[PDB]
């Protein structure tokens, strides 16, 4: 059966406006993190998020970009970045029924979704409104506002599945090329960045409120005293693509994806269960005969999550285990686009033979202890990769990539 | 001296994305220009900001050329 | 030799029934399921029609369930319940079971309580007015999310989002991961919320119908000379997506395989299908499907615009051998991303019960829409293989082929 | 008639449970099966019924069916 590289890759996030910049804040341990307006002027408690540095003002066609939230916005720039890394040309990939695009978000545009509903409940009524709504808030508006301009034939939608999206889009490219209906499938996601989706975690008291007056220490993954995690937006897009269609082109590959973990814990709305999050690094894991040199854990800074997955981690390893760094403790939680990003973070890593620190570890958990958690950045070569992204309703995705040799 | 007559063309220049000369006042939305039935319910709306008005949907649908849209300000 | 998927339960909540019976009754008298609004009328919007679901919802689902719902899980959810006992599983069967999944989404997740938070948050409370419920009920995976959790799924678990195609693109998947042997059991649907929220939306666009609100039952007319637009709808559905082997098995009760799944882009217009891609998915779900189709679901949503482009792309597959069409949404109304798997279920009714539904309202035969075999009165047939179409913005397209398994 | 023992009565429809299983020392989380969020909206509702806010590390640490009752006396 069909295999599946990465041969391109884009990213717009809140440490790099592309892989060369994100590669040097990964390097540094810098932090993407900075206090926010726009939470406070809300009235939210929570005042730090991981935001996009770029202005975006002309970067797309305006005949495009009337149809985009942010989300697709992010997307599409990332999208225009794995296009030309993947070194493709229009003739590749337009009007070609074996290219398709599987990128979604997790919520969508809560933005546009309240300006549609302000400017009908003002005056002018539906003439306040505007046609383009509906393109900016349905779910699947990262997947159509990508797919119609690039002119992509093959396989067209959105995965949802909250926290765990953009991974779950990764996957599913890979089945697309395993079952052989695609040789190469644009994957990723994007999501907004608001108080109108921000201050709806805030009050499920998800977010972290006792750092804004130093926003870099704000998340902090597996250290005793983190509060919950900082919220960020941005976007990212890999290039997946069939094995031998890529070697004859020529094409770089990073890594092969060698496995994809998919599953569910039917347990609790909110809080992970362990038992799903082990079955999916097992079933990532399966017909891998190389071990695990590090894995960017899923790590969000909240006090019930971080140790969940290392308890399931432990599981899965036993004496075992491989390095872990948890990168949101300088991204940020990118909600729907995390699970790209993190793949993109680990790639890089894989590519430039080093691991990113885990940072803001002033005090180490005490359940935390007897494991490789690296808080230093390290040179090393790696051979094999894993990144966890989970979501709320107990969805579990978990990506295993390697060196092609 | 003189406030401006008749900015129409500067608004559909903008909506459409035009060099303002193309916006010539016999042109049509659809068959020059390159608006697509969801460019011309912009337009109009943006016809409204400007030239604090409102048009009605019986109305707004016999605009197409740019006359027709100079045509529906002056006497409203 | 690959993996066969057959559906073995369904369950169903829509503005012509609130269970499969309910269903088969209003399909077979051509009955709408449209009425008249309040709500979207004191909203301004210019379409007062509706495809809603009557059924009153409260204390159907368990409090810690249901807190963190919306419309459309809570739809989703109560079709789910059908489909489980339709099915004949019992809780042992498809609980805690790695080879059990659920691939289910809306269109537009809950623009209702993104815009309650809002509201809440910018009035006097603020953050106190929100609660701790928005998030699960607003965010696009919802109707999986609230799903997986309650029915104890342990499989594959996420939303397949595809705007009017949303629940189509579902089901293939569901089909993909049994294919693929990753699941035994697939779960596969999705819901809709009804609301002025999102239904303005479409109207800003000029989408909905709005010359026929005096006359509700007559809004929704595809095909028809004098279309306006499509009905929005709400309400929910699943059907039960199993390997073969499992099924054949355990006794299930089998109403079709699915031979073919077709899923393809146009990469052209935004908002407006282009015939190529459509053409496309068709041949794609034909493709190894020995037998012809006999009735063809149409998405067909009473728009100028798009009821003759179908029709065109239509022409192009089958020539002069065209199927038997009609379009349900003249009654059902547009259900957005419910659409796809309540169509799928309307298709298996008329195969399980061998009858074709109507395509109704049709007054006035489209000039473009000549010579094609569009039903408009209830016909008794036996068939054996049908076809639903489900196509969405960003010219997404979905078309699903299922027939009656042999012996 | 109206005393001030309807704070039972909040809890008892938020929790969903029966009013008699509401008991003054009973615990939110130990006997009413109440969890994280559940602990969020039952304080927001405590608000809706007898105008009051209550200060986040104010609410908490209320968690029995007594120092609902106690805290919303004198408030
Ligand atoms: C949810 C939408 C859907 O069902 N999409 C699949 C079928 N597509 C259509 O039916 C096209 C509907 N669109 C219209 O009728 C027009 O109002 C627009 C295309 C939105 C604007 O048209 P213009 O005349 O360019
Ligand atoms: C999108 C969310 C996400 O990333 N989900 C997967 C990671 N899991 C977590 O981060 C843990 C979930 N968080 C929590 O349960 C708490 O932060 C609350 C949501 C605030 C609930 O508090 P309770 O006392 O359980």
């Amino acid at each position: 059966m069909k295999r599946a590289v990465i041969t391109g890759l884009g990213i717009v996030s809140s440490i790099g406006n592309n892989q060369q910049e994100v590669l040097a804040s990964l390097r540094e341990g810098r932090s993407g993190i900075t206090f926010s307006q726009e939470l406070k002027d809300s009235g939210m408690r929570s005042h730090v998020w991981g935001n996009v540095k770029l202005d975006t003002t002309g970067l797309i066609d305006r005949k495009v970009v009337r149809f985009m939230s942010d989300a697709s916005i992010y997307a599409f720039l990332s999208m225009e970045q794995a296009i030309a890394d993947a070194g493709l040309s229009p003739e590749a990939y337009q009007n070609n029924p074996r290219v398709g695009l599987i990128a979604g978000s997790g919520g969508g545009s809560p933005r546009f979704q309240v300006f549609g509903a302000d400017a009908m409940r003002g005056p002018r009524g539906l003439k306040a409104v505007g046609p383009y709504v509906v393109t900016k808030a349905m779910a699947s508006g990262v997947s159509a506002c990508l797919a119609t301009p690039f002119k992509i034939h093959g396989v067209n939608y959105s995965i949802s599945s909250a926290c765990a999206t953009s991974a779950h889009c990764i996957g599913n490219a890979v089945e697309q090329i395993q079952l052989g209906k695609q040789d190469i499938v644009f994957a990723g996601g994007g999501e907004e960045l608001c108080w109108e989706m921000a201050c709806e975690f805030d009050a499920m008291g998800a977010l972290s409120t006792k750092y804004n007056d130093t926003p870099e220490k704000a998340s902090r993954t597996y250290d005793a005293h983190r509060d919950g995690f900082v919220i960020a937006g941005g976007g990212g897009m890999v290039v997946v693509e069939e094995l031998e269609h890529a070697l004859a082109r020529g094409a770089h590959i990073y890594a092969e994806i060698v496995g994809y973990g998919a599953t569910s814990d039917g347990a609790d709305m909110v809080a992970p269960s362990g038992e799903g999050a082990v079955r999916c690094m097992k079933m990532a894991m399966h017909g891998v005969d190389t071990p695990i040199d590090y894995l960017n854990s899923h790590g969000t800074s909240t006090p019930v999550g971080d140790v969940k997955e290392l308890a399931a981690i432990r599981e899965v390893f036993g004496d075992k285990s491989p390095a872990i760094s948890a990168t949101k403790a300088m991204t940020g939680h990118s909600l729907g686009a995390a699970g790209v990003q993190e793949a993109i973070y680990s790639l890089l890593m894989l590519e430039h033979g080093f691991i990113a620190p885990s940072i803001n570890i002033e005090e180490l958990d005490e359940q935390a202890a007897g494991l490789n958690i690296v808080t230093e950045t390290t040179d090393r070569e790696l051979t094999t990769v894993m990144s966890n992204s989970f979501g709320f309703g107990g969805t579990n995705a978990t990506l295993v990539m390697r060196k092609l040799k | 001296m003189s406030t401006i007559e008749e900015r129409v063309k500067k608004i559909i220049g903008e909506q459409l994305g035009v060099k303002q000369e193309e916006v010539t006042n016999n042109a049509s939305f659809v068959e020059d220009l390159g608006a697509d039935s969801l460019d011309t319910v912009e337009l109009v709306m943006a016809l409204e900001e400007e030239f604090d008005t409102e048009i009605p949907d019986e109305e707004a649908e016999k605009i197409t050329t740019v006359q027709a849209a100079i045509d529906y300000i002056n006497g409203h």
